[PDB]
């Protein structure tokens, strides 16, 4: 059991897409660190936001 | 009629050469199989691609 929770927190703190952590909680609903957006339009404000909660 | 210079031919030659260079670029892209071959085209994309190659290795 201890090994399995160790693995779980390892995935939480080591998952990475583009040298940025995802499951740590940097994109949660109440993210005090940062927010990330997906610019999916050809104009100034055509964008959207995606939330990734804490998974530690 | 001005015969000492051929301005229409000059314009045709200019457009021909500046499309020949881009057809050569497209040919090199098709032969290589990837859109980012020479530095300058999508520098940020090249940087992220290098980072992802490091990550996959």
């Amino acid at each position: 059991v201890s090994q399995l929770i160790d693995e779980v927190d390892r995935i939480a703190s080591q998952a990475e897409f583009n040298k940025m952590n995802l499951l740590q909680g940097d994109f949660a609903r109440g993210s005090r660190a940062t927010s990330m957006w997906f610019h999916i339009g050809p104009n100034m404000h055509q964008r959207e936001r995606v939330f990734i909660a804490t998974m530690t | 009629m001005i015969i000492n210079h051929n301005l229409a031919a000059i314009n045709s030659h200019r457009v021909l050469k500046f499309q020949n260079e881009e057809v050569s670029k497209n040919m090199e892209k098709l032969s290589s199989g990837m859109r980012i071959n020479r530095a300058g085209d999508d520098a940020s994309g090249l940087a992220v691609s290098e980072k992802m190659r490091t990550q996959v290795n």
